[PDB]
């Protein structure tokens, strides 16, 4: 969970095959949060979050 | 200017605060209007939401 005070993001990993590129056959989704000045990031894992 | 079209100033609420009913909102309760005009200085006093 990657929150700030003005809007909130929440993403499930979503175990599965994908095909192997460069012999990985794993994933990685990126997403961005922008922090307007005066508010503050949290962030809110228990897993599979690459910080 | 006011007269040819409905104004509705939202003063310290804005649009959504007024159709959710933040309690400091409740005056623009069941108002229609031609033109809203949503404030700079209008804040949201309730419930945390997106
Ligand atoms: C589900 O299906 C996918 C798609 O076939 C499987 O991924 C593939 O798994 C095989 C495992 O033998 C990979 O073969 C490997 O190829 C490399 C190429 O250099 C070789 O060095 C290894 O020794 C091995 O032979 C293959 O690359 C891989 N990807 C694709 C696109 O075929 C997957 O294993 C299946 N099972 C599961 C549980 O996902
Ligand atoms: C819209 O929002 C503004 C700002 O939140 C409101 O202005 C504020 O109004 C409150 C009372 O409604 C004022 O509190 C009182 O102020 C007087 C004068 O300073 C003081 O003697 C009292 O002890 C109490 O603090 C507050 O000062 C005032 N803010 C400013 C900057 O003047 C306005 O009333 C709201 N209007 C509506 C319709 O909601």
């Amino acid at each position: 969970t990657v929150s700030t005070k003005r809007s909130q993001q929440a993403v499930i990993p979503n175990i599965g095959s994908r095909p192997r590129i460069r012999d990985i056959p794993s994933r990685i989704s990126i997403y961005w949060t922008i922090v307007k000045p005066g508010d503050i990031l949290l962030i809110n894992s228990t897993g599979n979050l690459i910080a | 200017c006011d007269s040819p079209h409905q104004i509705l100033d939202g003063e310290n609420c804005t649009l959504i605060d007024a159709l959710l009913g933040d309690p400091q909102c409740d005056g623009f309760q069941n108002k229609k209007w031609d033109l809203f005009v949503e404030r700079s200085k209008a804040y949201s006093n309730c419930y945390p939401y997106d």
